[PDB]
RNA sequence: UAGAUGUGCAUAGUUAAACCGAUCAUUAAAAUAAUGAAUAGUGUCUAAAGUUAGACCCGAAGCCUGGUGA
RNA sequence: UAUGAACUCUUAGAGAAAUUACUUAAUAAACGAAGUGAAUUGAAAUAUCUUAUUAACUUCAGGAAAAGAAAUCAAACGAGAUUCUAUGAUUAGUGUGAACGAAAAUAGAGCAGCCUAUUAAAAUAAGUAAAAUGGCUUUAAAGCUGUUUGAAUAUUGUGGG
């Protein structure tokens, strides 16, 4: 989709395919690519339309059409109620455009927002995210809000405090370009 | 060619949540504890129960 | 009855239609090669 | 000499039984003057009874027992073949517990 | 009247982080339409979703949800 | 050494069915009032058979799916 | 038991495979799982049904794959993961019919349990269980599922069957 530009972040919201093309203005070293970790459960072999949106666990379903009298079976299709909405992201601070079903819109409200819906670690949720939901999950992990929220949640779990982030690399390429 | 595939297979470890990283740290500590052992004194006391319930 | 449909036939149209490159580079052409390769054919194409 | 024969009977049990007793030793086989609470096993500290469910303190959610009801019946059946059924912790699958509940309450 | 009706959503529970006129005072909990909260309030940080976790941290329970006050004045 | 284990058929009939039982069922209560039904099975071989599989043999036009060819 | 050599194409890119141009460029079929899914045929016609969760196609994967240590079955006694074969069974049951068709259990082949899994995985699972509706499967249960809605917190009897 045509995503807004993050207010203070060089990194753009990933593309549907996974690529993160940087603008020509941003200086990039020779052969440098922003790669997103592979989706654990891999793409969805059927209904590739769901690999580019938040479809939860809904696919296109095939069944029969039954007549009133003779009950003659004819094959038909059931399609999920797929829409295209602009969802607010507190971490990014913009309106992430995406295709989301009406059932996942109620989940975004149930958990407290898109950011809370993308950070869920339960297996049932990582499967519902899909390749696209795994790219938005990776994106909000680069923001300082989530980075400063996960660092505070590690002090409660008795974990050592946590090397260079992706935002700094792009920042250092703008300095090295002038030298 | 394999070092870039094992690093590409374990590349999602930087996307872990604080809870996931906490559970993965406990297995290393739990696996390092080992298995408890039965001392000769505890084994001798178990034999009495076996003999008492088999021979009398 | 049959007709003389090979009159004026050229050998450049035989490689473009039933050639080897026309089959390895197409999804349906890999089947023909694999089918003919499983049967034991020597002349997989043209 | 009798003590040597006793240790040869405890080592004659299947590894499945010895493994369970090693990490869940009852107070009976513990040292004479030992205290049940002290010198607990790392497995015992997680849950006193592996067969009963436990409510995690931090998160108000019940954790499944380490051994499922099916596995609870395989240990009781294997423990009863070597006369070590008096060492397992309380279980609904125990032969004496099944019988006591029937006589006490009935159908 | 009937023994079964059309299933309807009653709204989402939110706690106002500001003091929006014509709805309620600050820190007011009530059920609002999903459209207004999703498109107008949540982006502007005017309210927040009252998830079960939020209820625990704030010490309140599910029996504290109020009603919308259309007559409210600043 | 010792103990147990492994389809099945028959040994009891009667009724829609159970209870019941050398008796049972109908008779809205039952009852020699009336009527019907009671006694060698089982395994194997040889052969002839019913049933399901292509099913004694040969033969369509056509239907569907996947590919080929201007 | 070691050892020298082992060309070109399929198989860099292009192309009319065994050429070009480069270079220490390289992996068929059958078998497996999911998705999609007919018709001939039988019913002496034919629509439900049957043929058939079949053939075929598509994707993905390994030498095998899948499945798997019970929210399983039993019935007041108890059994104790998955997979393969036989019996149970031309049975229960379903269906106007034609026909379709289990499970417990038993025997054999194998046998292994676990989360500290012997390769690195839970802080015990919520838009989930479930309900209405449209379908699949099916015996009306259980199971799968698009749409609209939507729970509870352990034998001190919470949750599923
Ligand atoms: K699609
Ligand atoms: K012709
Ligand atoms: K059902
Ligand atoms: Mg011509
Ligand atoms: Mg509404
Ligand atoms: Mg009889
Ligand atoms: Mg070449
Ligand atoms: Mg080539
Ligand atoms: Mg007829
Ligand atoms: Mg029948
Ligand atoms: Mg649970
Ligand atoms: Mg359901
Ligand atoms: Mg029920
Ligand atoms: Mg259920």
């Amino acid at each position: 989709y045509h995503q807004p530009r993050v207010p203070s972040s060089a990194i753009p919201i990933p593309n549907v395919s996974g690529r993160v093309p940087l603008p020509d203005s941003t200086p990039v070293p020779e052969d440098f690519k922003i790669e997103i970790p592979s989706y654990p459960y891999g793409p969805r072999r059927v209904y590739h339309q769901s690999n580019t949106g938040l479809y939860g666990s809904a696919l296109i379903r095939f069944g029969n059409n039954v007549s009133k009298r003779n009950e003659i079976k004819t094959r038909r299709k059931w399609r999920p109620n797929v829409q295209q909405k602009r969802l607010w992201s507190k971490s990014l601070g913009v309106f992430v455009r995406t295709r989301v079903t009406t059932r996942v819109l109620r989940t975004i409200d149930k958990v407290g927002g898109l950011d809370e819906y993308l950070l869920g670690h339960k297996a049932a949720r990582v499967k519902e995210l899909g390749p696209w939901g795994w790219m938005l999950r990776w994106r909000i992990m680069q923001t300082p809000e989530i980075r400063e929220r996960f660092a505070k949640e590690r002090e409660a779990l008795g974990l050592p405090p946590r090397e260079k982030s992706l935002e700094e690399q792009l920042r250092e390429f703008q300095v090295a370009g002038i030298q | 060619e394999e070092q870039e595939k094992e690093a590409k297979k374990s590349a999602a470890k930087a996307m872990l949540t604080p809870v996931q990283e906490y559970n993965r740290k406990q297995r290393e500590l739990r696996r390092a504890r080992g298995q408890p052992a039965l001392t000769e004194e505890m084994l001798a006391k178990i034999g009495e129960v076996v003999a008492r319930n088999k021979l009398g | 009855g049959p007709r003389p449909t090979m009159s004026g036939a050229t050998r450049l149209v035989q490689k473009r239609r039933h050639g080897f490159l026309s089959r390895v580079k197409t999804k349906n052409g890999q089947k023909t090669l694999k089918r003919r390769l499983a049967k034991g054919r020597l002349r997989l194409s043209a | 000499a009798t003590v040597k024969q006793h240790v040869q009977l405890a080592l004659s049990l299947p590894p499945r039984l010895r493994t369970f007793l090693a990490r869940y030793p009852p107070a009976s086989i513990l040292p004479a003057g030992a205290d049940p609470e002290t010198h607990k096993t790392p497995y015992q500290e997680e849950s006193p009874n592996p067969f009963m469910p436990t409510k995690h303190p931090i998160t108000g959610k019940w954790h499944n027992p380490k051994y499922s009801l099916r596995r609870q019946a395989e240990l009781v059946k294997l423990a009863q073949e070597h006369g070590v059924e008096e060492l397992l912790p309380f279980t609904r699958k125990l032969n004496e517990e099944k019988l006591r509940k029937r006589v006490e309450l009935g159908l | 009247a009937s023994h079964r009706m059309r299933l309807q959503d009653q709204g989402v529970v939110v706690r106002l982080l500001e003091d929006i006129p014509k709805f309620g005072r600050k820190h007011a909990i009530f059920r609002i339409e999903r459209g207004r909260m999703r498109n107008e309030w949540f982006p502007k940080n005017k309210a927040e979703y009252m998830t079960p976790a939020r209820f625990q941290e704030l010490g309140l329970t599910r029996d504290a949800i109020g009603e919308v006050d259309r007559s409210f004045v600043i």
